[PDB]
């Protein structure tokens, strides 16, 4: 699913400096960061995809594997 | 500004303020290591190689970030700095998984670039392979014939099927080189130094070869009648023919070496003579005294030394053999003597060795071959007595021995067996148990206990000052390549000594992979080795004809294509290797866990290797800061960090545009750009600066070639130092083997090859027949826009000679700017993008031209304002203050009306400089002003200076005319930093238009359709492939003549097909999109020997036109001057080029703003099709 | 050219020039060079000008446009100069000039060529 992130992306829109918060909410929702969800975030907010992957994999709290 | 006074390495410098220490040291010839520093990017500070010690500061300061202040004392080579850099390099090496030089190169005693010339053979560059061999081996063919090839024992292909036939390939290329005139390396100017070399063997000849290259005067004193050493008087003719040796020695003599034969040291020449009249003396006498049998009766007649017997045989001197011959020994001498005796008519030849077969110093192949020829062997047998009856040897008594214990070698020691004795009947006994240095030749020298000359290791210097030694005279009997390596090292040392400073040989440190196992090559394709052609044993045991024969060219290429390419492709341009060589790095002390993350990729251009990444971040920083695509990024954190594309996807699945900047900026070969050649090979190339011709930005580049093949392309650090996908990677068509090199004419309804004269005659007669039958203006010339200015001018001259005004191009769009301003040209230059206040990028400016996208990014970063007008998404919309998505030119009419309404147009001045203003006001009086148009008008009016960048190949002419109107109304034309710049689609569109090619595709097609044009002369265009609808149009031509690089789909239907050459094979002049005149240099000579200008000049001379490059250049200069366009950075400064000298404001009806069109240029269309097939962007 | 290729002629003339003969082209007697000049600075003068003036038709209207001399037409064709041919060509004569002109016109794209001999 991708509509679950629709409110979060609507709350943190207008500024591309809130990507960590969006990633944290996605991590809470899906219990992980699927590549399709990262793609949807990258498309919706306008931040480059490599930046998204870097910020996601920087922290040990974000894990990209299904539970 | 202020001038700061600094002191770097005890040298006072007066630098400028706001400069880093790195820049000051670079501009003052002080070397500071750096790995993560680029001039276009902000400082990073990762590698920590540029640390320098600044007086007054306790910590080492990075030279890439610290700014020079007044009264600064900087030490860039203090021991603290050296230790810091060495530790950083050791830490970087601890995580490095690479191979600086392949195991084949390291196993060769001469360290010949085996991978290099093998790969050059696999590409068809035989002369380059020979030249690479001669950098370390002056005798390719001779050594390739006779060498145990230890390199094949270390070849990594042993782990897959079978080691590469390196010796066979070297012999093949040596034979090719000797067949024609041989290759002589360049000779440095004469240094006035005389060197005396004693001995004409491999060591002495190698020293002469590598000292004559330095410009010294070389004389070689040789005792024997002919030079060659044991390569001539040792190795027999069936293994090394003497004609090859003579040819190689003649090649050496062609370099200026004077070989005085029949001169002996101590007999004809004394050592004092050489020491007095020569600066340096190199002794290569070799071991020329065979060991005696060491048993009673060894002096009996019928016992002869092995090397003496072989020398007598080679010299054709009479020897005394018999029916029964025994050879005592197990080396090369014993086997050669046995086989020579077999070929000299001996009925039985038996070789006696004191050890067993396994410990035989001779090669297994030689022993097996001798067994096939008929040599018998006795092992574990040593001589103790010679039974002679009447002064002649009758037999020999041997004592059988057995392997008792270990020895000095540590393998096994043979000891005698008591009570075991055997009598072997003997008519001849050849004692070949080894050779020793002749004591007479080495008089007055300190001798090693073994009998060889004692020299200082690493300097090859004897006890006497100025006297050097090497080869078998120093090391004892070894293989020939060891002697050649000794000669080369001694030559380098002697050159250093002659220059004044004697420096011992220093062996570089290489990064090598020792954890490799065959399981790493389980996926490689298994290919059979080249067969060895060996003469039949029965037929070869009677003559001295050569046994093995050289491989064929097809077999050589197939064998060289089996190479695994073990060595690093970035070896000759890796800076990490240079730095670890500059510092005494000890990597073993810090070696530990090392990542293995390299997985092969399918990208056709860029190859990434995580195992050689030093994580400097340069690729990421250049893809993000300069290019602006941001397709790379860091992944993970800490020791696990890795540079990966977007979401770890393959580079083709990301937004990467294949510019190659990441490959060009990488220091340590982790990211590389694949060479446009058949087989990848790390070679030392030569770089020539030329100009890209694939669009009008005219980016300069350095083409790096080796032979007649292009091996790489690098950007020039002019501004952003960037190249797009085309300029960087589409140069691959130069090496393409599908290029036509000979003309084709229609015989019996089929195209077949002919000569240039006949083809050009046929072309001229066909054009003349068309003109005669169908009258004037019946021949169309459709010339590509990648030709030089001279070629376009010559085509215009020829069109005048054919009485045809149809001179145009299928890539040419209808012009609007010459009807407004007077000239179809860009008003300003690319240098005013940075200094303009507002930039209006119209069309796919960033997408089509990546370099222009980077330029716009830099300009906006500098302070400019960007407004992008397009229909779809653009990469420039990230930094644009206003973005407009339009599809009609009503937007520009509404903008004009909005400008008029807010009184943003000074009507007095505009009416003074621009006629046709009442009609424009009437035209825009009825359109409806939208919010977007009003905002754009407010932006345009509020800008002091404005530049309109228009992608000509994706923007309709109505849009260009409307933008010209907008610029004229707001008075943004004819002034510095204001104007319109057209980015043309091809390299020389502007030059072609200036020369006289000004007919669009539509006009030519219409003329053909009406039947007015009956013949076409297409120069490097592809109407058939690019457009299907043109296929019927080309059916209306009676005669079609095609001048193309490739046999295109439109060249297959022509009557005459003339071959063209690439732009790197043709010198001339091109014109940038802004009007700048640039020079096309000659990177390579034309493959067929005829340039495009030469071909067109021949064709024109067939019509009576006497022209050349200089005359055409002069006419081009006069043409540009007559239009006031020559060397003018800003156009219409004084007045516009219309006859009224006023602006004819563009009044027209609405139309689509942007158009999508194909590319008719052959090479650009082919590369675009290639990129589309590979799913790549640009 | 289909009867005598000009490459062979060029090679033979180059062979002649290799003997020391200096061939000054584009020099015309009476226009660039006067006979007095040659008679003054040369011991002997040999004139090999040849017959280079085609005969006119000798009938009224021979000067009308579209009527061209045979050797002049062949010289224009050989020099690759543009000639004004047409669908219909008639050659008046019966010598080598007439046949060469007819065959050249056939190869130059004329639909029908007719030779008129008295
Ligand atoms: C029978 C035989 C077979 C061999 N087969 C092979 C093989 O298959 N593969 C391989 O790799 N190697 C082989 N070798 C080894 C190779 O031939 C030698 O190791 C190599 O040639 C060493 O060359 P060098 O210059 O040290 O001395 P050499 O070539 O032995 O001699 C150098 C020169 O010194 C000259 N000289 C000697 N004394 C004087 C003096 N007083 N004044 C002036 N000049 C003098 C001699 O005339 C000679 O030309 C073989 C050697 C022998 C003897
Ligand atoms: S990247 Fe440089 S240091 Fe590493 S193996 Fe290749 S050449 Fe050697
Ligand atoms: S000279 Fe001998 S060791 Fe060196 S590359 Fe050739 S065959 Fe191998
Ligand atoms: S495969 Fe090629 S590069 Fe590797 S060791 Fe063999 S010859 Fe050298
Ligand atoms: S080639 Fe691709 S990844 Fe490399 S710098 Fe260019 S756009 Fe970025
Ligand atoms: S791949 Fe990128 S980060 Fe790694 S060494 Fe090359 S340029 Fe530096
Ligand atoms: S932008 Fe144009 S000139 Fe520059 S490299 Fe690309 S194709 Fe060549
Ligand atoms: S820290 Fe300055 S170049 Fe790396």
């Amino acid at each position: 699913d991708l509509s679950l992130l629709d409110p979060v992306l609507d709350e943190y829109k207008g500024e591309k400096s809130n990507i960590i918060a969006i990633l944290q909410k996605t991590q809470e929702i899906y219990r992980f960061l699927p590549l399709d969800a990262l793609n949807y975030i990258s498309e919706k907010t306008g931040v480059k995809k490599a930046k998204i992957y870097g910020i996601a994999t920087f922290y040990a709290q974000f894990r990209l594997k299904p539970v | 500004m202020r001038l700061v006074r600094v002191n770097i390495d005890n040298k006072e410098i007066f630098a400028e303020e706001g400069k880093t220490i790195l820049e000051v040291a670079h501009e003052n010839n002080i070397e500071i290591p750096h790995l993560c520093y680029d001039k276009r990017l902000k400082p990073y500070g990762a590698c920590g190689l540029c640390v320098v010690e600044i007086e007054g500061s306790p910590k080492l300061a990075r030279a890439c970030s610290t700014y020079v202040t007044d009264k600064m004392v900087i030490k860039t080579d203090s021991p603290r700095v050296r230790n810091a850099r060495k530790m950083a390099l050791e830490l970087l090496l601890s995580e490095h998984r690479g191979d600086c030089r392949p195991p084949c190169v390291l196993a060769c005693p001469a360290h010949t670039d085996c991978q290099g010339y093998v790969g050059l053979i696999a590409n068809g560059q035989f002369r380059e392979a020979v030249a690479l061999i001669k950098e370390q081996l002056p005798f390719p063919a001779s050594i390739g014939r006779v060498c145990p090839h230890p390199c094949e024992e270390a070849c990594r292909r042993n782990m897959v099927d079978q080691p590469i036939a390196i010796a066979e390939l070297k012999r093949f290329v040596g034979d090719i080189d000797l067949l024609d005139d041989g290759y002589i390396p360049p000779i440095k100017p004469k240094t006035g130094k005389k060197v005396a070399i004693v001995g004409g063997g491999p060591a002495g000849l190698t020293c002469a070869f590598f000292l004559a290259k330095e410009g010294h005067d070389i004389v070689v004193y040789e005792a024997m009648p002919k030079a060659g050493g044991m390569l001539r008087y040792g190795i027999p003719e069936y293994r090394l023919p003497k004609g090859i040796l003579d040819k190689e020695i003649e090649l050496i003599e062609k370099m200026g070496v004077q070989i005085k034969t029949n001169m002996r040291l101590g007999v004809d020449i004394s050592l004092e003579y050489l020491r007095k009249n020569y600066d340096a003396v190199f002794l290569a006498v070799g071991a020329w005294k065979s060991s005696t049998l060491g048993c009673p009766g060894d002096s009996a007649e019928g016992v002869i030394g092995g090397i003496e017997f072989l020398r007598k045989v080679s010299m054709n001197q009479p020897v005394n053999l018999g029916q029964r011959v025994l050879v005592v020994g197990g080396g090369n001498t014993a086997m050669d003597a046995a086989r020579t005796a077999i070929r000299l008519g001996a009925k039985e030849v038996t070789v006696l060795y004191r050890r067993t077969r396994e410990e035989m110093p001779a090669e297994d192949i030689e022993v097996n071959e001798a067994e096939e020829e008929g040599v018998k062997f006795q092992f574990l047998v040593a001589p103790i007595e010679v039974i002679t009856d009447g002064g002649r040897v009758r037999a020999l008594k041997c004592q059988r021995m057995r392997l008792g214990d270990m020895d000095e070698s540590g393998r096994r020691r043979p000891v005698p067996i008591e009570g075991a004795e055997v009598i072997f009947e003997a008519d001849t006994i050849i004692s070949a148990i080894g050779q020793k240095v002749r004591v007479e030749d080495v008089e007055g020298l300190e001798l090693t206990r073994h009998g060889t000359i004692k020299v200082d290791e690493g300097t090859y210097q004897t006890s006497l000052e100025g006297v050097f030694a090497g080869g078998d005279a120093v090391t004892g009997p070894k293989i020939a390549i060891e002697a050649i390596a000794q000669g080369k090292n001694a030559a380098r040392v002697i050159d250093s000594y002659l220059r004044g400073k004697l420096e011992p040989i220093k062996e570089p440190y290489y990064v090598k992979q020792e954890d490799l196992t065959p399981e790493d090559f389980k996926d490689r394709e298994r290919k059979p080795r080249v067969p060895l052609k060996v003469a039949n044993a029965e037929e070869r045991k009677n003559n001295f004809r050569e046994i093995t024969s050289t491989m064929t060219e097809k077999e050589a290429i197939a064998e060289a294509s089996r190479c695994l390419e073990c060595g690093c492709m970035d070896y000759f341009e890796c800076q990490l290797y240079k730095y670890v060589n500059q510092y005494d790095v000890d990597p073993q002390r810090l070696s530990g866990y090392k990542h293995k993350r390299y997985e092969p990729q399918k990208h056709p251009f860029i190859e990434r290797n995580p195992d050689k990444c030093i994580l400097c971040g340069l690729c990421i920083r250049v893809c993000e800061e300069v290019v602006g695509v941001c397709a790379l990024g860091f992944v993970n954190r800490g020791f696990e960090t890795i540079v990966k594309p977007e979401f770890g996807l393959p580079l083709e699945e990301t937004s990467c545009i294949s510019c190659g900047q990441c490959a060009d900026i990488c220091p340590t070969g982790a990211c590389i750009g694949k060479q446009p050649v058949a087989k990848q090979v790390p070679v030392n190339t030569v770089a020539t600066k030329t100009v890209c011709t694939f669009c009008g930005m005219g980016c300069e580049m350095l083409v790096e070639t080796k032979g007649n093949l292009i091996f790489d392309v690098s950007p020039v650090q002019s501004n952003e130092g960037m190249l797009c996908a085309f300029g960087r990677f589409g140069i691959k068509y130069v090496n393409d083997k599908d290029r036509i090199l000979a003309p084709l004419i229609k015989v019996n309804g089929e195209l077949s090859k002919t000569t240039f004269d006949q083809a050009l005659i046929e072309t001229a007669k066909k054009l003349q027949a068309i003109r005669a039958s169908y009258g004037k203006d019946s021949i169309a010339i459709i010339a590509s826009q990648r030709l030089t200015n001279e070629e376009a001018l010559l085509l215009t001259k020829l069109a005048q000679k054919l009485d045809t005004t149809v001179i145009g191009s299928f890539d040419l769009r209808e012009s609007v700017l010459d009807r407004i301003f007077g000239l179809n040209a860009s008003t300003n230059s690319f240098d005013e993008i940075y200094s303009t206040d507002l930039i209006v990028a119209v069309g796919k400016v960033a997408e089509n031209h990546a370099v222009m996208g980077a330029k716009l990014k830099k300009a906006v970063e500098l302070g400019a304002k960007l407004v992008t007008i397009n229909n779809g998404e653009t990469r420039a919309d990230e930094r644009a203050i206003a973005t407009y998505k339009i599809d009609n030119t009503a937007f520009f009419k509404a903008t004009i009306k909005a400008l008029f309404e807010m009184k943003a147009v000074d009507e007095d001045y505009v009416s003074k400089i621009a006629v046709n203003l009442d009609e424009l006001k009437d035209d825009v009086k009825n359109v409806e002003v939208t919010d977007e148009a009003s905002e754009f008008a407010k932006i345009i009016a509020g800008a002091k200076t404005a530049m309109v960048i228009v992608d000509e190949e994706s923007v309709s002419d109505t849009t260009i005319g409307q933008l010209a109107n907008i610029l004229t109304l707001t008075q943004k034309i004819g002034r510095p930093r204001c104007g319109i710049i057209k980015v043309t689609g091809l390299g020389n569109t502007q030059g072609a238009w200036d020369m006289g090619i000004r007919m669009s595709k539509e006009g030519i097609v219409k003329l053909i359709n009406e039947g007015k044009v009956k013949a076409a002369f297409i120069v490097s265009e592809d109407p058939q492939a690019a457009d299907k609808n043109l296929g019927e149009v080309l059916d209306k031509l009676e005669c079609l003549i095609v001048a193309d690089v490739f046999l295109t789909e439109t060249g297959k239907r022509a009557d005459v097909v003339l071959p063209l050459v690439s732009h790197v094979e043709s010198t001339g002049t091109v014109t940038r999109a802004d009007g700048k005149i640039q020079n096309l240099n000659l990177v390579l000579k034309p493959k067929n020997g005829l340039s495009n200008l030469d071909l067109l000049l021949k064709l024109a001379e067939l019509f009576g036109l006497q022209y050349n490059l200089e005359k055409l250049n002069r006419e081009m200069v006069e043409l540009l001057q007559n239009e006031n366009k020559y060397n003018q950075q800003i156009l219409y400064t004084e007045g516009f080029a219309t006859p009224d000298k006023t602006v004819h404001l563009f009044v027209s009806k609405d139309a689509p703003a942007f158009v999508e069109k194909a590319v008719f240029d052959t090479v650009k269309n082919r590369f675009e099709k290639y990129l589309q097939d590979k799913h790549l962007k640009y």
